[PDB]
DNA sequence: TTTTCAAGGAAACGAAACG
DNA sequence: CGTTTCGTTTCCTTGAAAA
């Protein structure tokens, strides 16, 4: 389960780096 | 075989017209009845064995006549169970659970309703075989026979209660009222009393002859049959029970007989205690005589509701446990033990909204907790008096029902802490809202006393939310209740949206909001209202007032990092939710406070942070100067934008970011911690957004050439953290600040990283057209990142990836001519989370690498290690 | 004796694992 | 890619309570 952790990373990056809404919808590429 | 061509697949057909021809065929064909039943029963264990007529006549010799057809069986390959999982499933099995479950339990059901019209019950004979041969043919080793004898055994006994209980009910106690009226007074009619007494005699020993069929069953079925090693056949032994006891009441409702649910409480399998515990529930409903079961298995039933194997049956054994305390069998040392399971171990496993797994249990347990509630709420009122007045006329309700309410949570939540080890009041306040989340519905009409108990004006006096101790639990309760209350059900939710609402500015105005305790959940309430949450009440006017009150706390207070303090997520989660309003009042008061701010850390940094000054007390004064502003302003900037004059930039990259080296060494470790350089990515973030909006002027009317002087303060930000970066590099590794010196540096490069991604993003996703803007980008920056700020990426990436390597113990294999004195890594307190922080990092350092910013030598050294840390970073490494 | 609500179960669509 | 198993949502049936 500790090495497992694939759509947690999804959740975390998007948690910890972003601290605006409206910037972050265009600067933050697909 | 006609009869299974019938049987099996016919859906919508009569039952009881079918069983007449047998039922009347029997007197004039002996043996063509006994074939085709025997043949029936064999259809659904899957062979092709048959039995002839002069087989099934054979009646004494029962034992043979089975065991002949038992090795056509045993020595038969393929076969399949088309009845067991016809019943578990309908649309897998080729046979439906329509024509082969239903009509198949009604056939032996309703088999005795019409034996009595063509006199074939007590002619009597023919009963007596199928005891013969049913009892010999549940007794094999093979599962498939046993399974299906002894279900159609229990079936006929399912009838026999019925029937007994409705011949004693509706003939015999009839007919007693009729031979009452026919003695007084001195007139016999002699006819029609041995009319009578015939009636009465076959009323009597009809029901002695069921009673010895029934005693039969029991006896050499029951008994045998409830020890087995199949769990289905132990199940089904038990699921039939119900029927007889809730039907014959004379010669099952003993303690001799509720006996054998005590003792296959605690049993191996699994699906027997959850038909059990599921059949439990009924024996309650019916009420000396069935006390005396609980009175003895009360403490079994408790640790089949704590400590048990599988987790579907402690759900009905507190749905037991429910009447067990509403009947008052239940002591009240042992209802503190079933109390504190509101807090389970588990902190959110599953999900809430979706009602989980976690979400039965919790409900099932308050329902037990309402029982408890009323019990000493009714209690209560007759041992002490009541007196003549109150608050406002009497609320004789809520105000009792409330009072005792807290005492009952406090003392579930103390009798679980008291066991268990230690834990901060941040993990207690969160189990002790996802408690109270489900207890909403049973305190939702009383709760508009609650808030009225916040403002403590009145009084009133106890024989024999005061302290802030005691409002801090009643406050968390409170606003977990409101949480929760959103959820479950519907209509309970409306009203207390009407009722609760207004009285929030009172609260804020009455309860002082000093220490953050009282501030928590005070907010966490106002998440779950919305813009029709505030409108449909009529009360949108005190919002204004509301916005305020909390702006005056927010520029009173001090706030720090999220690590540390809670005011962090606090007052983000309201500033998110007040933007999501999006109401042009409410916009502009922090804009304006804002404003203010600003001002404040202007003549801040103009006399406190001066160059000019002998003080030697930066760690003091960095404290200060990140709580009072910066971390105030780096909240508001998530949904406000913020905007600032190069002067103030100027002042402030000069006096702080450009002068942090000689302030590093008064720096310890937990103000290093609180230094995020956060804020200078959102001064570039919004100046990196307010541009684009200029491209959508595109398409308008009415460029003022200052795009050189626009770039000015972006490339006085990055260049002042390049700067800062490439000083840091050059620092002194002692142990003492070889932590918060490399968490400077990762801070630094995570903006630094951030703020070049969005400025090379903003270069891309320009159209071909504006090529007076790429000039100007391409002029007024020179670099995006300075070459010595990639050694230090690297530096930080080695760092990180040595931790995760000393964390999972896994050697690390890197280029000979390396700084590998930094393999045996400190002990880190700025970095609470290892996995994460640095799969973060790595995640930048690719973006970076796609950008064509990065060398290959690098993205080289960064993928030497997809093997050794498991797929997650070669997923970065590929993908 | 009849009506209404709720509780348990089955069908159908969706998600995640798995091969 | 496509299947298979598990979880979720909605509707239907049965039972439990009150008029």
């Amino acid at each position: 389960p500790t090495n497992f952790t694939t759509k947690r990373l999804w959740s975390e990056i998007t948690e910890s780096m972003s601290y605006l809404p409206d910037p972050i919808l265009k600067n933050f590429l697909s | 075989t006609e009869l299974f061509d019938i049987l099996s697949t016919s859906e919508d057909v009569s039952i009881e017209e079918l069983l007449r021809e047998w039922l009347e065929t029997y007197s004039e064909n002996r043996d063509k009845f006994l074939q085709e039943f025997i043949n029936l029963l064999l259809n659904c264990c899957g062979s092709v064995a048959r039995v002839e007529d002069h087989d099934v006549h054979s009646n004494e010799s029962s034992n043979e006549t089975i065991g002949e057809i038992q090795l056509l069986f045993q020595r038969q390959k393929l076969h399949e169970f088309y009845l067991l999982i016809s019943k578990e499933n309908k649309k897998r099995k080729n046979f439906k659970m329509g024509p082969l479950y239903q009509n198949f339990a009604e056939f032996m059901t309703k088999l005795l309703e019409v034996a009595n019209d063509l006199q074939l019950l007590y002619v009597g004979n023919l009963v007596l075989d199928l005891l013969t041969w049913l009892s010999s043919f549940s007794v094999c080793k093979i599962r498939c026979f046993r399974y299906i004898s002894t279900l159609t055994l229990y079936l006929f006994q399912d009838y026999l209660t019925q029937q007994a209980v409705n011949l004693e009910k509706n003939y015999l106690a009839k007919l007693s009222k009729q031979l009452s009226l026919e003695e007084k007074k001195k007139r016999p009619n002699n006819k029609t009393l041995e009319k009578l007494e015939s009636t009465i005699a076959e009323t009597q020993g009809s029901k002695v002859v069921i009673d010895s069929i029934i005693d039969n069953i029991v006896k050499l079925c029951f008994v045998h049959r409830y020890k087995d090693v199949s769990d289905l056949i132990r199940s089904e032994s038990m699921l039939h029970l119900s029927i007889w006891i809730k039907n014959y009441p004379e010669y099952f409702l003993k303690v001799t007989f509720l006996k054998y649910f005590g003792w296959l409480l605690s049993d191996n399998s699994v699906s027997v205690r959850l038909q059990v515990t599921k059949i439990l529930p009924h024996l309650i409903i019916q009420n000396s005589a069935i006390r005396q079961v609980f009175e003895r298995f009360k403490t079994k039933i408790l640790e089949v509701a704590i400590r048990d194997v599988n987790l579907d049956v402690r759900i009905h054994s507190i749905q037991v446990l429910t009447e067990a305390s509403s009947l008052g069998y239940l002591d009240d040392s042992e209802i503190l033990i079933i109390s504190s399971l509101m807090f389970d171990e588990e902190f959110d496993p599953f999900k809430t909204s979706s009602f989980n797994k976690r979400s039965k249990f919790l409900s099932t347990v308050a329902k037990f907790l309402a029982r408890v509630i009323k019990e000493k709420f009714d209690e209560f009122i007759k041992t002490h008096e009541d007196l003549p007045k109150e608050v406002d006329g009497l609320e004789v309700g809520p105000v009792v029902q409330v009072g005792i309410f807290i005492k009952i949570l406090n003392d579930s939540l103390i009798y679980h802490l008291k066991d268990c080890a230690e834990v901060d009041s941040r993990t207690k306040i969160r189990m002790l809202t996802q408690a109270a989340e489900f207890l909403s519905p049973y305190i939702s009409t009383h709760l508009k006393t609650i808030c009225n108990l916040l403002i403590s004006d009145t009084e009133s006096n106890e024989l024999i939310p005061i302290d802030r101790n005691s409002t801090i639990l009643y406050l968390n309760v409170f606003h977990g209740l409101c949480a929760g209350a959103n959820n479950p059900k519907i209509q309970t939710k409306d009203s207390v949206k009407e009722i609760v609402l207004p009285l929030f500015y009172d609260l804020l105005n009455a309860a002082s909001i000093e220490s953050a305790d009282i501030l928590c959940p005070l907010l966490e309430s106002f998440i779950t209202f919305s813009l029709d949450d505030w409108i449909s009440i009529g009360y949108e006017t005190e919002l204004k007032k509301i916005t305020d009150k909390t702006i005056k706390a927010f520029m009173d207070s001090t706030i720090g990092n999220s690590k540390v303090d809670m005011k962090y997520d606090i007052f983000a989660k309201f500033i998110h939710h007040i933007h999501h309003f999006e109401k042009k009042e409410l916009q502009e008061k922090f804009l304006n406070q804002i404003a203010t701010l600003k001002i404040h850390l202007k003549k801040f940094l103009q006399e406190k942070m001066d160059p000019n000054n002998s003080r030697d007390d930066y760690k003091d004064l960095t404290c200060s100067l990140y709580e009072l502003y910066i971390n105030k302003l780096t909240i508001l900037g998530r949904d406000y934008p913020i905007e600032v004059d190069e002067e103030l930039l100027q002042l402030f990259l000069n006096n702080f970011v450009s002068r942090i080296p000689i302030m590093f060494q008064d720096f310890d470790d937990s103000t290093a911690q609180e230094i995020n350089f956060k804020m200078l990515v959102l001064l570039a973030t919004w100046n990196l957004e307010k541009w684009r909006e200029i491209i959508e002027k595109v398409r308008d009317y009415e460029i003022s050439k200052d795009l050189r002087s626009v770039w000015k303060p972006i490339a006085a930000i990055i260049g002042r953290l390049n700067t800062l970066v490439i000083s840091l590099a050059a620092t002194n590794e002692t142990f003492e600040n070889i932590n918060s010196l490399f968490y400077l540096k990762w801070s630094a490069c995570t903006s630094l990283m951030d703020i070049i991604v969005a400025i090379k993003i903003f270069e891309l996703k320009l159209p071909a057209d504006a090529t007076t803007w790429r000039y100007s980008m391409s002029e007024q920056f020179p670099f995006y990142l300075h070459d010595n700020a990639s050694k230090v990426l690297l530096k930080i990436f080695l760092y990180l990836e040595s931790l995760f390597a000393k964390q999972v113990d896994v050697q690390l294999e890197r280029v000979a001519d390396e700084d590998a004195n930094l393999n045996d890594l400190p002990e880190t307190g700025f970095f609470e989370n290892i996995e994460t922080e640095f799969l973060l990092f790595t995640v930048k350092l690719k973006g970076l690498m796609k950008l064509n910013i990065l060398d290959e030598r690098f993205a080289s050294r960064v993928a030497l290690n997809k093997e050794k840390l498991g797929p997650l970073f070669k997923k970065i490494v590929d993908d």
